[PDB]
């Protein structure tokens, strides 16, 4: 197994893009004709980044203060 | 910093924090004399990261060890709020203290059935 | 319509006098039957004099209701 | 569309009843929850068992959930479910279990089902 | 009734006789042929009661808490 | 939802908690009381049972109708009922056991008349349509035989007039301070005794005046007596019944008072968040 | 494992037949039960077959407690 690691400290940045890193890995296996399982460890903390990241640029705010975008995100 | 300027020395250091609730609640404020957009309830957009940017380095190391003792306060008596949230994800053990064991003249008053520990 | 929740500041002055004259009762049968209403869950522990109000109440209800299309003279 | 003139009055009538009965058992529940069901009166009680098994006949199995469970799916016409429902409402089978209307078509499949429990 | 060494006196509580009781029974006859009946005194029951029912009246609590059931 | 409106509701139902605690306090003391009674009314059918077993089962066993098995083409039961709700299922499991009784008597084509005790009896046996022929309602917490008398007396009356060949009386037995159960006793013809007076062998009574009046008298005051003592035991299960049952309510409440507050915090979140985004995106 | 609220909408195409053949319809099956042991809370009245269908539940639900680092082919 390959193991991405973004940790509660690290910049927000990280934290939400770290997914699509992992997917990223997991999409080659993927298009060479293997078979990968991925796991991503909390959907709701890259939610809560994105949301940082998000308001701070300081777009409006949907339901529970989340961006409008946050479905598209997932 | 003093915390950790212990642990470097090779020892076990204990850090109180007297109520990290007013270190969140601090960090509303001035994210709000700042001029940043108000997050889910008020609270800060930068509240999981202020938080873990404390947090994280309250760790055993390979020199030493810092562990921490930290007096929470949960709002409205919410446990669902995103400062208690966001606290009791960092939380290893939690000890509740109770008045009724202390009627009964049992000290410390820990409530053993309450209390927890993974 | 939910009566009593709901209000007309006109009142009997835009009634027929009849409809004027009939129509207290009916606002007054209501009304008790609302205060007993309650009690309706546990109908069979209450005594027969509030009992005759609780059942004359819901039969005036029962008479309100009208299908559609049918304007009544 | 779910008016006499469009319907049928005997369509009208039945989706009237059960909309009726299952308004009367939601407003039940909340005492039912608090006290238990042995405060109803004999009246509340037949009205939410017939309640009960209305909910449990609305079910149906579907040719395209073939796949979620194993059983076969099942058409029902509209005779039959009036039919059905009309019956369930007035007491006809006020002695079938609940169970035996669980996921099944018309209701001579809910009289069988009763037999094998 | 009296037995040796003992003795037992079987009081009734109420006068006893022929009328009495055939009043009673009339009585006890003629309120089951109508359906008259009479009020308990347990007034405490009836506060309680009286209190529960208008307190448990339209919480509306199922459907606002998502309890199936 | 409305955060108000969840409050009022988690007040109303705090409220009802109470207000059921209150309920099982008082039924809990209640229950002590009454079956206190319950034991105080022992001695005499102890006493007249053991008198009535010499007289009748003993040496020289007298002839009377209530001792022998006439054959039976109609049936009597006494019900015992409470004039009272909240009590659980109680009079429920009493009356559908009576009905089970009586209908399988009545594939036998036997009649049944039902004498009742108790309001709720009265109302559930009309209902059904029962053939009620006497009744005693309002008994309270206060069970006199004074009233008693009266259904008892038409039973015995119909019994021996000839038209009833069977009595019955149909109760709970308080058991356990959470345990009681339904159940129908025959009263009449007598029941065998178990003991057998053989050691009475050694004397008999100076019967003043006379042994066949005294042992009438004797049979119908055994009769009021089991009477009584079944009224005063459902009596004890009525009040032991209720005890248990406002137990079970007070925790449904507790229960429903964590999902309200649940419902009542998200409310006020959402509440707190949405005002201040309009605050915040109302300022260009 | 809560019934009733999990799902797979893939379903039994997932599985090997074996184990699709074996294990049916059991997670509905849970989720009727655990809503009847619910509701029927306070005796286990009409017992028809409830004293095998909730033993078996029970059973059942034992039998699906696992220890974590323990795998079963």
């Amino acid at each position: 197994t390959i193991v991405v690691v973004a940790t509660a400290s690290e910049s927000a940045a990280l934290q939400y893009l770290a997914p699509y890193a992992g997917a990223a890995m997991g999409e080659y296996f993927r298009d060479r004709g293997e078979d990968a399982l991925i796991i991503y460890d909390d959907l709701s903390k890259q939610a809560v980044a994105y949301r940082q990241i998000s308001l701070l640029l300081r777009r409006p705010p949907g339901r529970e203060a989340f961006p409008g975008d946050v479905f598209y995100l997932h | 910093t003093m915390a950790e300027k212990f642990r470097d020395e090779g020892r076990d250091v204990l850090l109180f924090v007297d109520n990290i609730y007013r270190y969140t609640l601090a960090g509303t404020e001035v994210s709000a004399l700042l001029g940043r957009m108000p997050s889910a309830v008020g609270y800060q957009p930068t509240l999981a990261e202020e938080m873990g940017v404390l947090q994280e380095r309250i760790t055993s190391t390979k020199t030493g060890s810092i562990t921490s003792v930290q007096a929470v306060y949960v709002p409205a008596d919410d446990l669902t709020d995103p400062s208690p949230a966001t606290t009791f994800a960092h939380l290893d053990a939690t000890v509740v203290l109770s008045r009724q064991i202390a009627s009964l003249g049992i000290y410390p008053a820990v409530d053993p059935l309450d209390s927890t520990s993974r | 319509v939910n009566p009593g929740i709901s209000v007309s500041r006109v009142g009997g002055a835009a009634q027929t006098k009849i409809m004027k004259k009939l129509s207290g009762g009916i606002r007054t049968a209501l009304a008790q039957y609302r205060e007993l209403a309650a009690f309706s869950q546990f109908a069979s522990d209450l005594d027969d004099a509030t009992r005759k109000q609780l059942d004359h109440g819901q039969k005036v209800t029962e008479l309100l209701k009208q299908k559609q299309y049918a304007p009544m003279s | 569309q779910l008016d006499p003139l469009v319907v049928g009055q005997e369509h009208y009538d039945t989706a009237r009843g059960v909309q009726s009965i299952l308004q009367r058992y939601q407003e039940l529940k909340d005492i039912i929850a608090i006290l238990g069901m042995d405060e109803l009166s004999e009246e509340d009680k037949l009205v939410v068992a017939r309640a009960r098994k209305i909910q449990r006949f609305l079910s149906q199995p579907f040719f395209v959930a073939e796949v979620f469970t194993g059983s076969p799916g099942k058409y029902v016409s509209l005779k039959d479910t009036i039919r059905g429902f009309k019956g369930i409402m007035e007491g006809e089978y006020d002695h079938l279990p609940e169970q035996a209307f669980y996921m099944v078509g018309s209701i001579e499949e809910a009289v069988e089902k009763a037999k094998k429990l | 009734e009296v037995q040796p060494g003992n003795v037992t006196v079987l009081a009734d509580t109420a006068i006893r006789g022929q009328d009495l009781d055939e009043a009673r029974a009339m009585e006890a006859k003629r309120k089951a042929e109508e359906h008259i009946s009479s009020s308990h005194g347990d007034v405490d029951y009836a506060q309680a009661s009286a209190e529960l029912a208008k307190a448990i009246a339209q919480l509306r609590v199922i459907e606002l808490t998502k309890k199936a059931m | 939802a409305g955060a108000k409106d969840i409050r009022s509701k988690i007040a109303s139902v705090q409220n009802t908690q109470k207000i059921t605690k209150a309920m099982e306090m008082v039924a809990a003391s209640k229950m002590r009381k009454s079956q206190d009674r319950m034991a105080a009314s022992r001695p005499y059918a102890e006493t007249m049972r053991k008198v009535i077993g010499h007289l009748a089962h003993g040496n020289l066993e007298y002839k009377h109708p209530y001792l022998e098995d006439r054959d039976v083409k109609r049936v009597g039961y006494l019900v015992v009922s409470t004039d009272r709700g909240l009590a659980g299922g109680l009079n429920i499991n009493l009356f559908k056991k009576l009905l089970a009784e009586m209908k399988t008597w009545t594939d036998k084509g036997v009649q049944a008349d039902l004498a009742m005790i108790g309001s709720k009896g009265v109302s559930f046996f009309n209902s059904v349509g029962g053939n009620v022929v006497a009744q005693v309602t309002g008994m309270g917490d206060n069970p006199s035989l004074s009233e008693l008398i009266g259904p008892v007396k038409v039973m015995l009356q119909a019994y021996d007039e000839g038209r009833l060949d069977k009595l019955y009386i149909v109760s709970n037995k308080f058991i356990n301070t959470m345990s009681q159960v339904p159940t129908i006793s025959q009263l009449l013809p007598l029941p065998a005794s178990d003991d057998d007076d053989l050691k009475h062998k050694s004397w008999d009574y100076l019967y003043e005046p006379d042994p066949k009046a005294l042992l009438d008298t004797l049979l119908r005051r055994y009769v009021e007596s089991q009477v009584y003592q079944g009224v005063v035991e459902n009596l004890a299960s009525e009040q032991a019944a209720r005890m248990v049952a406002m137990k079970a309510a007070t925790d449904n409440g507790g229960s429903l008072i964590k999902e309200l507050q649940l419902v009542y915090n998200k409310a006020r979140q959402a509440s707190i968040t949405q005002e201040l985004t309009e605050i915040v995106s109302g300022a260009a």
